[PDB]
């Protein structure tokens, strides 16, 4: 199976902004034709994969000029000459040339901002959800950037793991910031029996931790 | 113009063989060169699962063959994909797409869940608080995807986030979280929109105080 390696997977753009993203073939991919199927493809969220070059350099039907492809042998370029709003979504680079057909791991393109910490809410299990013998206790890391941010969980001062699912947003098309949530499932009989929640965003620390809590 | 839709169920069980339908329309399938079968995994990876040529012969993944099938019917316009023993790491969108001199055009996609689940009813949670204040909503254990959250039945939608449904163990959750000035809450009402397809499910939970 021929490789592709995609070069960068994240790449922090500013609007205009030139943009170039490489795809690296662990072998050749020239078809016995003498034809190189080399592709990329364009998936915007909540839409599927759409091409926008083909055959390395060959422009699809409605791709704009400031979309270029290029590359021979075992390295290909795609590059953007001026960012615009629409074009952030995953690039991937694919081959046709031999079987089996496969794709790189895709380059999400993203909007540069200033670096912003998150808003942590935690919230207390529902009384409704006590009525059933479970007890979620729920917390909000809203609105931070870039995603070099994680969750930390305390419970009558230890770090808790067991019964924590986390949950992350795309880029927020109203801000560029990021988003995400946890949440500590417990029985309710767990939960009846401590009394401090923490809820911690944390940052390679060093840093001081952005903590919310209730006593139950 | 042109159009390539995919049909079919989208859930099976583990151990059945699923299979999908495109149907073509602006150009015959009979046109060159490959119609191929797409798959995107779960928020991930996308891989080629075969094709089928202009003139029948097919070309599959050698991870998949012995277990995909690509057929095709020229009069209707359409071909088929066949998938056999699946297993619940089957479960992914899959697109119906075809190449030529033209490029490519694909289907939209359609999503298969493999599972053994029965279809559950989401548990709806307010999550009230113990200048500006937020509030959260808790979807818990419903299946199969999807849900459709909403806060004031569409009137809030500006400080609104969703999160991805995260599945465990068999059942899908949710949470999405609204935040609204605290001139605004708890002075008017801030509900709770909740929707579930394959249930038949509506409910509205008001996000009341403690």
């Amino acid at each position: 199976d021929v490789l592709l390696t995609q070069i960068p997977l994240s790449l922090p753009v500013s609007l205009g902004d030139q943009a170039s993203i490489s795809c690296r073939s662990s072998q050749s991919i020239v078809h016995s034709n003498g034809n190189t199927y080399l592709e990329w493809y364009l998936q915007k969220p909540g839409q599927s994969p759409k091409l926008l070059i083909y055959k390395v350099s060959t422009r699809f039907s409605g791709v704009p000029d400031r979309f270029s492809g290029s590359g021979s042998g075992t390295d290909f370029t795609l590059k953007i000459s001026r960012v615009e709003a629409e074009d952030l979504g995953v690039y991937y680079c694919f081959q046709g040339s031999h079987v089996p057909l496969t794709f790189g791991a895709g380059t999400q393109l993203e909007l540069k901002r200033a670096d912003a910490a998150p808003t942590v809410s935690i919230f207390p299990p529902s009384s409704e959800q006590l009525t059933s013998g479970g007890a979620s206790v729920v917390c909000f890391l809203n609105n931070f950037y870039p995603k070099d941010i994680n969750v930390k969980w305390k419970i009558d001062g230890s770090e808790r793991q067991n019964g924590v699912l986390n949950s992350w947003t795309d880029q927020d098309s109203k801000d560029s910031t990021y988003s995400m949530s946890s949440t500590l499932t417990l029985t309710k009989d767990e939960y009846e029996r401590h009394n401090s929640y923490t809820c911690e965003a944390t940052h390679k620390t060093s840093t001081s931790p952005i903590v919310k809590s209730f006593n139950r | 113009d042109v159009q390539l839709q995919e049909s079919g169920p989208g859930l099976v069980k583990p151990s059945q063989s699923l299979s999908l339908t495109c149907t073509v329309t602006g150009f015959s399938i009979t046109s060159p060169y490959a119609w191929n079968w797409i798959r995107q995994f779960p928020g991930n990876t996308l891989e080629w699962m075969g094709y089928i040529s202009y003139r029948g012969s097919t070309t599959y993944h050698p991870s998949l063959k012995s277990r995909i099938s690509i057929t095709r019917d020229t009069s209707k316009n359409q071909f088929f994909l066949q998938l056999n023993s699946v297993t619940t790491e089957d479960t992914a969108t899959y697109f119906c797409s075809s190449y030529g001199n033209y490029g490519a055009y694909s289907g939209q996609g359609t999503l298969v869940t493999v599972s053994a689940a029965k279809t559950t009813p989401p548990s709806v949670y307010p999550l009230a608080p113990g200048s500006m204040v937020t509030l959260g909503c808790l979807v818990k254990g419903y299946f199969p995807e999807p849900v459709t959250v909403t806060w004031n039945s569409g009137s809030l939608s500006s400080g609104v986030h969703t999160f991805p449904a995260v599945l465990q163990s068999d059942l899908y959750t949710l949470s999405s979280s609204v935040t609204v000035p605290s001139s605004t809450w708890p002075s008017e009402t801030v509900t709770c929109n909740v929707a579930h397809p394959a249930s038949s499910t509506k409910v509205d939970k008001k996000i009341v105080p403690r």
